[PDB]
């Protein structure tokens, strides 16, 4: 049974370099062209190149060449590709996949993502959005401003108020991310009963709870 | 080496969807078409142009000789809401540009919103307005800000949410952002928002001194 | 069944590349002295 297993995600100052890892269960690669794949985000599918482990031979898309060294050990039953002169073109997921006996793609590994970045880890502010100085639905708001690196959580009165709810995914803004997250409930229920925005952000230890209230 | 071009680049019917490709040299039919989706490797359908992959369903209809291909499904009962790309393997490998596809619906109009900057904001130096435009179709909207009657593009932040699944709408959200003391030189504020659903812009609105 | 991709040259060593449409794999048909999925090894 066939799989394709990658290393771990990583982070990289702008300049630098990584060296990113499949290794295959299954199949000697040996007996296979190894292959790597690009996804930078939103976008589609960039084939970067292959190799054959059993002579060390190896090809590229030329928009790649320069960036790209592909690699293998027959030892390990790996294969790697390793990027040199990161710039934030190089953030995207990379997927190694298999050629040879499959005449097209069929499996992948899960992906390594590649972020490169010399942005520090950092919390994010939390502020509340709240209507100001009123008929049967009303929208409140939370703003989660400035946090590296993805991802974070936002949830309302702790997963309780799943209806409704809109968060919008983050964008970068001088390296750092915000995001934003709506929820809409009946005039009824607010301020008389509360709304609490509940975001967590893993890479920092950080949990924020913030109420909204009513802007007065 | 080998150029692929796979038109359309997004697309709605809700129906019977075809997908073209069109390729530099001719490649004697080693295409294959690919179904992406959030967080899973592409899955192979259709290979050597009209092959069916062994273990799919038999709506999914890729054709073509030469330079030239189609790909169609039959109907996206429901789970072919995705991404699609074409593939040559003539002669190493290029993937086409890809195209997605959405689920199209009635034209609906943006619920729409502003929010000044929080009091918890302002004591850090920073100013945001915030301005969501939810559950609209389709896709495409266009906001502008305009501070004190005056449009300014610098520093909008813009997001749009997925395609929802219940009712298949748009959301976006859309962020000016100033410093605390940029924000307390101006009154007004204001986002408007234009789309299919108006000849004539959503305009909410805020004044400082209220 | 078909003939294998340009791009499968060397593919098979020691042998010919066989496209097996249907059935969605390439096989090395091997030369006779030649084993192993890409005809790499000899007798
Ligand atoms: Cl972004």
């Amino acid at each position: 049974e066939v799989q394709l297993q990658q290393s771990g995600a990583e982070l990289v100052k702008p300049g630098a370099s990584v060296k990113l890892s499949c290794t295959a269960s299954g199949f000697n690669i040996k007996d296979t062209y190894m292959h790597w794949v690009k996804q930078r985000p939103e976008q589609g599918l960039e084939w970067i190149g292959r190799i054959d482990p059993l002579n060390d031979k190896t090809k590229y898309d030329p928009k790649f060449q320069g960036k790209a060294t592909i690699t293998a050990d027959t030892s390990s039953n790996s294969a790697y590709l390793q990027l040199s002169s990161l710039t934030s073109e190089d953030t995207a997921v990379y997927y190694c996949s298999r050629g040879g006996g499959d005449p097209v793609f069929v499996y992948w590994g899960q992906g390594t993502l590649v972020t490169v970045s010399a942005a520090k880890t950092t919390p994010p502010s939390v502020y509340p959005l709240a209507p100001g100085s009123t008929n049967s639905m009303v929208t409140l708001g939370c703003l989660v401003k400035g946090y590296f690196p993805e991802p974070v959580t936002v949830t309302w009165n702790s997963g309780s108020l799943s209806s409704g709810v809109h968060t919008f995914p983050a964008v970068l803004q001088s390296d750092l991310y915000t995001l934003s997250s709506s929820v809409t409930v009946p005039s009824s229920t607010w301020p008389s009963e509360t709304v609490t925005c509940n975001v967590a952000h893993p890479a920092s230890s950080t949990k924020v709870d913030k109420k909204i209230v009513p802007r007065d | 080496d080998i150029q692929m071009t796979q038109s359309p680049s997004s697309l709605s019917a809700s129906g019977k969807v075809t997908i073209t490709c069109k390729a530099s040299q001719d490649i004697n039919k080693y295409i294959a078409w690919y179904q992406h989706k959030p967080g899973k490797g592409p899955r192979l359908l259709i290979h050597y142009t009209s092959t069916l992959h062994p273990g799919i369903p038999s709506r999914f209809s890729g054709s073509g000789s030469g330079r030239d291909y189609s790909f169609s499904i039959s109907n996206l009962e429901p789970e072919d809401i995705a991404t699609y790309y074409c593939l040559q393997y003539d002669n190493l490998r290029t993937f086409g540009g890809g195209t997605k596809l959405e689920i199209k619906r009635a034209d609906a109009a943006p619920t729409v919103s502003i929010f000044p900057p929080s009091s918890e904001q302002l004591t850090s130096g920073g100013a945001s307005v915030v301005c969501f435009l939810n559950n609209f179709y389709p896709k495409d909207i266009n906001v502008k800000w305009k501070i004190d009657g005056s449009e300014r593009q610098n520093g909008v932040l813009n997001s749009w949410t997925d395609q929802d699944s219940k009712d298949s709408t748009y959301s976006m959200s859309s962020t000016l952002t100033l410093t605390k003391d940029e924000y307390e030189r101006h009154n007004s504020y204001t986002c408007e928002a234009t789309h299919k659903t108006s000849t004539s812009p959503i305009v909410k609105s805020f004044n400082r001194n209220e | 069944i078909t003939k294998c991709s340009s791009d499968m040259n060397g593919y098979c060593l020691h042998g010919q590349c066989i496209y097996l449409v249907d059935m969605s794999q390439n096989y090395c048909r091997c030369e006779v002295g030649y084993t192993g999925v890409r005809c790499e090894h000899f007798f």
